[PDB]
């Protein structure tokens, strides 16, 4: 659960970051993007410290 | 060619017609590879057509 939908943010994330002037980027769209940095965003799953925060909408 | 079998309610005995071309005449467009093939290389500017890709950004 919550596998494909986190690779998939990432990876348009990824795209976004490394693409800034192309206008509109999904997930199909043939950009670059690092499948390392998106490894590394993956390997962040030791979160330690978060899970929702009460008090505050996201923090 | 042209000769064409109708059979039907309409016709009274089966018949064979020989059909008049038509005026104007149904053509369509397609290419010819070997005729293209024939003449020397030709580059197709992958410049223009790339850019064609991404109509804006894409």
């Amino acid at each position: 659960h919550n596998q494909v939908s986190q690779f998939k943010r990432a990876v348009v994330l990824n795209k976004e970051k490394y693409n800034p002037e192309f206008k509109k980027i999904t997930y199909d769209s043939p950009v670059y993007f690092n499948i390392n940095e998106v490894f590394n965003y993956i390997y962040n799953l030791n979160e330690e410290v978060i899970n929702k925060i009460e008090g505050e909408p996201s923090l | 060619a042209g000769e064409c079998l109708v059979v039907g309610d309409s016709t009274p005995i089966p018949s064979i017609v020989k059909l008049e071309l038509p005026n104007p005449e149904p053509r369509s467009q397609s290419i010819k590879f070997h005729k293209k093939w024939s003449e020397s290389w030709r580059t197709p500017s992958f410049e223009e057509v790339i850019m064609r890709w991404r109509k804006e950004n894409g």
